[PDB]
């Protein structure tokens, strides 16, 4: 009765304003470090949210009433979705790009600082970033001074306060995949995450 | 460790169709280790 009641009520409408609110709020307490709580206690809501989601996706059978609306949501919210799928794997890659022996050799610093300029360079040498995207990691990225980014502690500051939220919506994608076969539109989805 | 002798050997890919391996391990794993450090794992010269 509850989950039906749910199912039926203007929830999602509320899901859908959520999803835009979290999309562009995380994009913008990222660049400040001074937001680093806020940014925290943000993915926190957005972790229960995907909880309250997984929740109202209990005991449904294939091809559910439930899931088909959940699947219309999100296409509905795909551009919100796309960017968030998208704030994880540019951290994700840069984690990556980090650990990679390319950046080793390109920032030639003992004191483990890297440039603006150098850093730009590096990651156009790995070529796994678009240029907005590299501007946006730039600007993420705090120089103390003279454009020296200290690139370990600017690959660290946002792994561990997402790990949950990434991990309830890979769950959540994974959950749908499973449940709703053959649906053109989830395999965008499931192929940018 | 001993296969690491003919990673360098121009004639590497003898008796064996594919002669044009290493430059397809060069196109796939040239952004991640170096362009420059495969071509010196691998004997190759960009260049030429």
């Amino acid at each position: 009765g509850n989950q039906q009641s749910l199912a039926h009520s203007r929830l999602w409408d509320a899901v859908v304003g959520f999803l835009h609110v979290f999309a562009h709020m995380m994009m913008k307490l990222a660049q400040d470090s001074s937001q680093i709580e806020l940014l925290k206690e943000l993915l926190d809501l957005q972790k229960d949210m995907v909880v309250m989601l997984l929740s109202l996706l209990e005991g449904n059978v294939v091809n559910g009433m439930i899931a088909r609306q959940m699947v219309d949501m999100l296409v509905e919210s795909s551009s919100n979705v796309e960017m968030i799928l998208k704030f994880f794997d540019m951290f994700l890659k840069l984690k990556d790009i980090v650990g990679s022996e390319a950046f080793q050799d390109y920032v030639t610093d003992p004191r483990g600082l890297i440039s603006k300029k150098d850093f730009q360079k590096a990651m156009d040498s790995q070529k796994q970033f678009t240029g907005p995207e590299i501007q946006f990691l730039l600007s993420c990225s705090e120089a103390d001074e003279n454009e020296m980014i200290n690139f370990e502690e600017f690959a660290n500051r946002f792994q561990e306060p997402a790990r949950d939220i990434g991990f309830n919506v890979a769950v959540l994608l994974t959950n749908l995949s499973e449940h709703v076969p053959h649906d053109p539109r989830l395999r965008n989805f499931l192929e940018l995450a | 460790q001993w296969d690491r002798l003919v990673l360098n050997t121009p004639s590497f890919p003898s008796n064996y169709w594919d002669k044009f391996v290493k430059r397809k391990v060069l196109d796939k794993h040239g952004d991640i280790f170096g362009r420059e450090r495969i071509a010196e794992l691998l004997g190759m010269d960009l260049a030429s």
